[PDB]
């Protein structure tokens, strides 16, 4: 079966990390961090890694039930996105969608009671601060804060509905790059998806960048992602055998017929670019990525 | 958004124009609209006074027992109300 | 090219009329409305119809700028925004779709937050922009509510904290109230040019042809803000069916494609169901409500037929 990838412009593609709208094409090849995001990862005969799930909806969300008020914050253990018990010995991170880097990502709680016959209803702002030592979603439980002072019920169950981010101050330990402790102070990470990198001289990383809101502050954050979540799906439903190391693909402009540039698209499923600054890929809004061929890891890019 | 702030034998509440605003206990104390309605928990109707006013910004509860700490709580968009509490302030008698 | 849906568990759908993932198969035999939800609208051929487009993020979403704060008989603080395409560009009201896509195609109370990030920077206040999120209420049944004329309307319970001219996202979460009145109804369209104006270019209604049948829906259920309910939104194929569609974009054969839910453990099938070729399913079914079926199961294209052909009974 031969590969493929969707036939999809940046305005028709989704981040795979946040549930935003891919807006640009980025690199920054003097990141000094070890690039090893959780969500958003496939390899390209389509074996989902790290905490990778399907669901666009399932980014960076929560289902659960309250346990108690511990702003004001309250515990929550998590489940599986289907509802079902999550089980810590389970050979993943943490519940597939838990998001994968350190920040207070913001965005609303909400519940609908168990029990004329119509259970009761609440929804509040919330933020979750994946760098707190109680954000231990591997154990099966996390910690939420709200403005909110009183009306979070216990027992009942809990949907966390991802937005932005709450802040990128000092203070609010926002890097895309740093993993969550999913365990807390009490364990290492395990079965990670690995980290990724180029591996030839002249190569670096090519992201699918979003910027994501803010509920206040100052800043222009973004969220980059290996691939989007439309590659994600369509590696997972084509299966297709990989046959060497890369699959070559082009940039192309559909309107003038011309190749923009070539990249790397790797096996473990990330791409890189014959490319040594950091900033934006100018590009018309009409561009794709075509698949070319397979290709082994000594092929050398076109400089971008 | 707005921050409430309130006052063991005058509380003023002030915030950073709201529809409701009332005094509660740890259940419902006494409540007062922008209607000027007021309301009143069965266990303290005639000793308590729940009063508006718009002139100094605040809304006092004056209290005339030992079952006797006491918070503020304040916005409806459609239908749907939001409440905001303050942080509040005992009571012992 | 043969046509193919893509396989996908019921837990790996997400609805294409609001961002939430698909939790039942259901049916309503009793229905007395028309059915002609715009969103979550593609031919089996793989045309886009209504107000349908391809990320998850664009429904029910708005992209835009708060022009000013209004005066509105109900309560709340009221907003002005006009409304873009979502990629950014000036919507032009008089391209053939009912309203900007993505535009929500129901009437109700659509809870979520509108967020800001300023085009500019204030001298003092350093050289990144500011930024500012709150919840927010559109209500869609409106005469505001005027998509198709370039702008809508929102209220907020923030008081103060949004500024105008500056570009302004809406994030949909859930719907505010289900109470009596908020007319939520999920197969009322909204008068996307307001109260004045007829609705234009809209995907078609949908109905089974063959008597005894009824329309299966992917069912998911909605959060609200306060009050008492459960409500929940009915789509016809779920998004990833539109995605799929939209790439395959496979010639239609017949009317209608025979399509058979198998459970991929035994390989049996567990219902069969009539594809149409505008793109939506009927069943033989004789009770209503949701659909108990193993959560492995999935629909699989057997073959085209035609509108005679007699499903077997759920």
């Amino acid at each position: 079966k031969p590969f493929t990838l969707p036939i999809l412009t940046l305005g028709e593609l989704t981040n795979s990390r946040f549930p935003l709208p891919i807006d640009v094409l980025y690199t920054n090849p003097n990141e000094s961090a070890i690039v090893q995001c959780q969500n958003g990862r496939c390899t390209l005969d389509g074996e989902l890694q790290g905490t990778t799930q399907l669901l666009p909806t399932g980014i960076c969300a929560f289902r659960g039930k309250v346990t108690q008020q511990v702003g004001t914050h309250w515990n929550m253990t998590v489940t599986n996105l289907n509802g079902t018990p999550f089980d810590p010995t389970e050979d993943v991170p943490a519940p597939l969608g838990t998001p994968d880097f350190s920040g207070q990502i913001y965005g609303v709680i909400s519940q609908r009671n168990t029990n004329g016959n119509l259970p009761a209803n609440r929804a509040h702002e919330a933020v979750i601060a994946t760098y707190s030592p109680k954000f231990t979603p591997k154990l099966g439980n996390i910690q939420f804060s709200t403005w909110e002072t009183q009306d979070v019920s216990s027992g009942q169950p809990t949907k966390f509905t991802p937005v932005g981010l709450a802040s990128v101050d000092a203070n609010s330990h926002f890097d895309q790059w740093t993993l969550p402790s999913y365990s807390g102070a009490l364990t290492l990470n395990m079965n990670l998806a690995p980290s990724v990198a180029p591996v030839f001289p002249g190569e670096c990383l090519l992201f699918f960048r979003s910027f994501i809101p803010l509920k206040g502050g100052y800043g222009n954050p973004a969220i980059d992602c290996l691939m989007p979540q439309e590659w994600v799906q369509h590696l997972y439903q084509e299966s297709a055998p990989s046959l060497s190391d890369v699959a070559l693909v082009r940039y192309v402009n559909p309107e003038t017929g011309r190749t923009l540039f070539e990249a790397k698209l790797h096996r473990n499923g990330f791409l890189t670019v014959a490319r040594n600054s950091a900033g934006p890929v100018v590009a018309p809004t009409n561009g794709y990525f075509r698949f070319d061929s397979w290709v082994n890891q000594f092929y050398t890019l076109a400089p971008m | 958004q707005v921050q409430l702030q309130e006052s063991l034998v005058r509380l003023s509440c002030a915030a950073s124009s709201m529809h409701v605003v009332g005094w509660y206990r740890q259940e419902l104390v006494a409540s007062i609209t922008d209607d000027g309605s007021t309301d009143y928990v069965d266990s303290v109707k005639g000793r308590f006074t729940i009063s508006r006013d718009i002139a100094e910004n605040t809304v006092y509860l004056q209290m005339n027992n030992p079952e006797d700490v006491y918070y503020c709580k304040g916005i409806v968009v459609f239908t749907t109300p939001m409440h905001y509490w303050g942080k509040g302030t005992q009571v012992t008698v």
